[PDB]
Formats: structure tokens, sequence, C-alpha cells
């Protein structure tokens, strides 16, 4: 069926490569490639909160 | 005990100084006197209570959120079962001791003006009429020089 | 204090009205009284303190079961810690209320009776000897009409 017009799917993924560590991509079609990620450093462990109070 | 509210009825107004004393009427001053040992031990005890009911919770960070998908509602459960826990263990314990520790707080006060009554009458022995409302008919209707040195508990024959 | 089970011994079978009050032996009727205020503020106080106990925990609607297939052990263990947990907290907090609280309950009678002695003793003064029992020898044996009236606390010299 379709969703937002679309009978198409894309499943999206995603991994935490350590640092050091490599990551490959090896594709024969359908690879939506990485463009831009993300250099991050996880914090003590929080949460979402959700709301329409201004910051 | 039956100090507060039980022969001595009511209270007085007229004590902007503190919370336990004596009201004298001889040949002068009609006031009210404070006793700043009386009464300074008793806020030194229960600002001692409340700062510790207050400052004895520590409390780690917390994130108490959880987020499941449409598979997970076992999860979910599990994770509202701890809250609601938590929940009714600290609902409860609290209402009751609120409940519980109010009352121990108004029996202190019958407890000090009872050892403070006590701390006259058995000083001035058979030396006035022991009037039930918590209160002495002087037999030598002391001068302020005088009046001034029962609050020291300082008396003579 | 060590009015009940102190120097006032043991109790009394008579009194089918209430909980608290006399035993007069004059010139007319043996028998025992109530203090309808002694006696009914202590009920209004104690069915006020079980139906607080009983009724300040709110309880949500729970279903505590959680079943976990064979390569779901760890949550089976943590469930299973959960449970444990507050059985552990419930029990130990229950039976230790339980526990101080009726000490508490048992204190107020103590508590009661102590200032209903007092309430008369502190009121006849020395019209009677103040036998260690909890009773008191009248010099003029009240009848009927004066004995009902010291249940309200009222004499005259």
């Amino acid at each position: 069926p379709k969703v937002r017009d679309q009978s198409g799917r894309m499943n999206y993924y995603w991994t935490l490569l350590e640092p050091g560590d490599t990551i490959i991509f090896e594709a024969t079609g359908n690879l939506i490639a990485p463009w831009y990620a993300f250099a991050l450093s996880r914090g003590p462990g929080s949460g979402i909160i959700t709301s329409n109070a201004p910051l | 005990f039956g100090a507060i509210a039980g022969f001595i009825e009511g209270g007085w107004t007229g004590m902007m100084d503190g919370w336990y004393g004596y009201h004298h009427q001889n040949e002068q001053g009609s006031g009210y006197a404070a006793d700043q040992k009386s009464t300074q031990n008793a806020i030194n005890g229960i600002t001692n209570k409340v700062n510790s009911v207050i400052e004895k919770m520590n409390t780690q960070f917390t994130a108490v959120g959880k987020e499941f998908n449409k598979l997970e509602k076992r999860m979910e459960n599990l994770n509202k079962k701890v809250d609601d826990g938590f929940m009714d263990i600290w609902t409860y314990n609290a209402e009751l001791l609120v409940l519980l520790e109010n009352e121990r707080t108004l029996d202190f006060h019958d407890s000090n003006v009872k050892n403070l009554y006590e701390k006259v009458k058995n000083q001035l022995r058979n030396n006035a009429k022991e009037l039930g409302n918590g209160c002495f008919e002087f037999y030598h209707k002391c001068d302020n020089e005088c009046m001034e040195s029962v609050k020291n508990g300082t008396y003579d024959y």
C-alpha cells in the first residue's frame, strides 16, 4: 500500500563506529549511501521530553 | 500530656517574642515573657527535624521515561508497573509520615509546657494556690525585680 | 504514663457503656459511669487513625503477571526482582507499622486515663486521701446527685 504516495520503501539503519574502527559499504544496488555522519561522545544518560513549553 | 488544650484551655495572643512563657499580675507590668531556653531548644529541635525529613533523601540523576515499540508491550507494562510501584510506596509512606510526625510534633509542645509548668510548681511548692487553669495566686505578689527571676527559676523559701 | 497497669493495676469488667470512667462507693449506687467525652473523643480519634492506614493507600489497576520465552530469562529475572523488591518493602514496612502504632495506641489510653485521673485530683485538691491505687476516699460521701456532677467536673470548696 502507498504511504506518502509511495509503494516503495526505504529501510533505515545505523551503527556507532568505535574510535579507530573502520566501516565498509559494499553494494550491488539499492544502497542509500551515507553522505554526512556524526562524531559524538555520549553523556551519562538521559531522555526525551515532549512539550510545548518555551526554552 | 494534658497541659495543652486540657487544663490550660486556650492560648495567648500576646507573645510576639516566643512560643512559651508566663503571664503575671502583681503590682506592675501585665505583659508576657518568653522562655528563651524552653523555646530556643524547641526551635533547635524542630528545624533539625524538618531539615532531616527534607535532606535525608538523596536522589541520583534519573530519566524516568522509556519508549517501546508496538511489539514491546510487555516491557512497557513492566516499566509502568515499576513506576506505579514507587508512586504507591512514596504516596503511602509520605502521607502517613506527615500524619504521624504531626502528632509527634503537637505532643512535643504538651511535654514542653507541662515541664515548664512543673518547672515552677516543683519549685514554688506551697507558696501559691495551684489553680487548675495553669496559673498561681502569689502570696507576696512579686515585683518586676523578682518575677523576672522566676523565669530563671530562682526563689528562696 | 504509669496509669494503666502501673498504679491502677488491673481493669474493670463492669463498663458495658464505654472505655473510661469511675467507680463510686458512698451511700447508694455502686455502679460504674462512662466519660462520654473522654471516650467519644478517643473513638473519634482511633477510627480516624484506622481509616487512614486503610484508605491512604490508593492503588491503580495493575496486572502483575509477565510471560517470557526461553530466550528472555533476563527479563523474567528482572521482573521477579521487581516483585521481590515490593514484597520485601511492603512486608517490612507493614509489620513494623503495625508493631509501632500498636504501642502508640496503648500509650494513648495511658495518656487519657492519666489526664482523667488528673482531671479530678487537680480539681478535688485536699478533700480526699489520694490513694495510690487510683481512687479517692471521700470526706462527705457524695450522694448520687453530687457524684454525677464530678463527671462533668464541678465542685465547690
